[PDB]
């Protein structure tokens, strides 16, 4: 049993900058037994280094690993777009082996005047149960931004839902989609529905348009 | 390469054998959702050998199969708190005992609420657009309650800008996730008849037509 | 209990001379005979002769008389033959076993046993071929792939343990004859951990090894 420190966290950086991640322990470990591991957003974690120095059997020398005794620091000498991922520390030194908090490297490139597109509901759940609209804001860079939905010229409360996906390996964008789902009835007078959203991109609220 | 098996959904107080098709233990690795992965236990099919972590010990067993070559757990006795993904990893033996190659992973969900299917909801591609580059259209999933469903364009062929959100509790345990793809093919469209999800639990699919409206 | 470990295949020629070399694993010969035992290929065994290291003594079948000299070395405790004199008619898997005395001369423990092969022709390499494992197959469950071993000429050759099928081999138009191996994996995708398909000839002494890839 070894709680352990890891690094601050979440990282902003430009590509071509060296990266440190580091992974204090508060019980004395051996100078050489922790591996640091990398998962990609959704999938299973690959191993980066073994034993603090080494490095796994095809993975490219910009991932160096050092430290000793009790601080383990793993340093990216340049970061491409292909390594926004979390990172753990593993003390398989002491027993039971007790893995890092974890640390997050999000790679720090371009700010990404987003495309906004809305799917006004259609005639299948407009036939049963609850409706829903949807305001698709693709490709976006970075994760600030905020959608209200307008409905017929008329602000609207907290009955949203926005869920946004991780940054892509290649594209390192942020794409969103904010939700309003409805009584299936209240689609009467409501000619227009639209999400304004406001961005580091592009200089004004963008805001839409239903009609049909 | 490590195959694993699929999102048991169990009831507070049940049993999930988790396969992982399987000189190479198995670690088997927990990850609560949004959390850190810890370590539950180890085997090695060529001797036999079990060992598990000491919080987990009275309701794991891990076993494996050397003939069929095939390692399972038996995580019995398991409370709500248990519902997190679980992972199968190949060992190294004594001093390098370094997780190599991983499983997909396994999601069990563990809370007696119910199974819903994945009711999949109207796609209606945007008209007035981008000029060509982007068309947007989107074949949405609502109203299903046990996570996974995958859901892929052209059964798996589209894989340039299928881009799939998380889902997202709403009022109900239910969840919801929209899936939305980009088409340089305006007007017609070559493949449109597309859209294939599949449910673990449920083991329904569902494949709809777009069209431009 | 000891097992017994005998030779490997040897290929003679019509006239020749075979020293088959059973092995006592233990160290131990003690008051315990081998008795040797023919079995020519498709057919039913024979008795050949008896030995007992402790006393040297040694018999033999009246056919097999005049050819065939069995002896044994107590102190480094190994048994042989030498059948000096041999026809084609010899070809046959030749066994070892542990007497047991007077009126208890039943076979207990044998030995793995060792398939001489006596004609002039040849001797030629196991050629291993094209595995290609089908793309389109079960959804799952069996993903069959097998590394398959074609001209070759005097047999043994090993080959590829839950689904390695192996078949006899069987004669082609030349002397030569071939046997195929096939495995079944679970890991359908990359199916990859088969890249040792091992194969040994004795006679040859040429070890093969190659790595399936799904196409």
């Amino acid at each position: 049993e070894i709680v352990l420190t890891q690094s601050p966290g979440t990282l902003s950086l430009s590509p071509g900058e060296r990266a440190t991640l580091s992974c204090r322990a508060s019980q004395s470990v051996s100078s050489s037994y922790l591996a640091w591991y990398q998962q990609r957003p959704g999938q299973a974690p690959r191993l980066l280094i073994y034993g603090a120095s080494s490095r796994a059997t095809g993975i490219p020398d910009r991932f160096s690993g050092s430290g000793s005794g009790t601080d383990f620091t793993l340093t990216i000498g340049r970061l491409e777009p292909e390594d926004s991922a979390v990172y753990y520390c593993q003390q398989y030194g002491s027993s039971p082996w007790t893995f890092g908090q974890g640390t997050k490297v999000e790679i720090k490139r371009t700010v990404a005047a987003p495309s906004v597109f809305i799917f006004p509901p259609s005639d299948e759940q407009l036939k049963s149960g609850t409706a829903s609209v949807v305001c698709l804001l693709n490709n976006f860079y970075p994760r600030e931004a905020k959608v209200q939905w307008k409905v017929d010229n008329a602000l609207q409360s907290g009955n949203s839902q926005e869920s946004v996906t991780e940054q892509d390996s290649k594209d390192s964008t942020y794409s969103l989609s904010s939700t309003l789902t409805l009584s299936k009835a209240d689609y009467e007078k409501h000619k227009v529905y639209a999400c304004e959203v406001t961005h580091q991109g592009l200089s004004s609220p963008v805001t839409k348009s239903f009609n049909r | 390469q490590l195959v694993q098996s699929g999102a048991e959904v169990k009831k507070p107080g049940s049993s999930v054998k988790v396969s992982c098709k399987a000189s190479y233990g198995i670690t088997w690795v927990r990850q609560a959702p949004g959390q850190g992965l810890e370590w539950m236990g180890r085997i090695i099919p060529i001797l036999g050998i079990s060992r598990s972590v000491q919080k987990f010990q009275g309701r794991i067993t891990i076993t494996a199969d050397k003939s069929t070559s095939t390692a399972y757990m038996d995580l019995s006795g398991l409370t709500s708190d248990d519902t997190a993904v679980y992972y199968c990893a190949r060992e190294g033996g004594s001093g390098y005992d370094f997780f190599d190659y991983w499983g997909q992973g396994t999601l069990v969900t563990v809370s007696s609420a119910s199974t819903k299917g994945p009711s999949v909801f109207p796609l209606a591609p945007s008209s007035k657009s981008t000029s060509g580059g982007t068309a947007a259209l989107g074949c949405l999933v609502k109203d299903y309650f046990p996570e996974p469903v995958t859901v892929s364009w052209n059964s798996g062929a589209l894989t340039s800008g299928v881009h799939t959100f998380p889902a997202v509790l709403q009022s109900s345990g239910l969840y919801s996730l929209s899936s939305v793809v980009t088409v340089p093919s305006s007007s017609l469209g070559t493949q449109t008849y597309i859209c294939n999800v599949n449910h673990k639990p449920s083991n329904t699919k569902v494949d709809k037509r777009v069209e431009p409206k």
